[PDB]
């Protein structure tokens, strides 16, 4: 992470800003996945009181 | 060497300060100046304790 600090106004409002520069992708050779099986079931909220 | 002399006067500051936490950068005062000059010249005169007689 590249931490940077910048003061906006004569010392008022210090700012801390950071960010990473990276990329992600699930490996797809041809048109088929390579190493993940997406098990896709039915999972109901066991507690119906949740606002959702 | 000079036919003139110019001097300067710096007036006070007058500006509403920024109360609160609103930004102040960008509202800077002018520092108004005033000046005037004096022009130099010479004056001479002569008196004659005249006559040999």
């Amino acid at each position: 992470y590249d931490w940077q600090e910048e003061t906006k106004d004569y010392g008022n409002e210090p700012t801390v800003a950071s960010g990473f520069i990276a990329g992600i992708k699930k490996t797809r050779f041809n048109d088929r996945d390579f190493g993940v099986i997406s098990i896709d079931t039915y999972a109901k909220d066991p507690n119906p009181n949740n606002p959702a | 060497a000079g036919d003139r002399v110019s001097f300067d006067l710096s007036v006070r500051l007058r500006g509403q300060p920024t109360f609160g936490d609103d930004r102040v950068e960008g509202k800077e005062e002018n520092l108004k100046f005033y000046t005037d000059e004096v022009i130099i010249d010479q004056v001479r005169h002569s008196v004659s304790a005249g006559g040999r007689m």
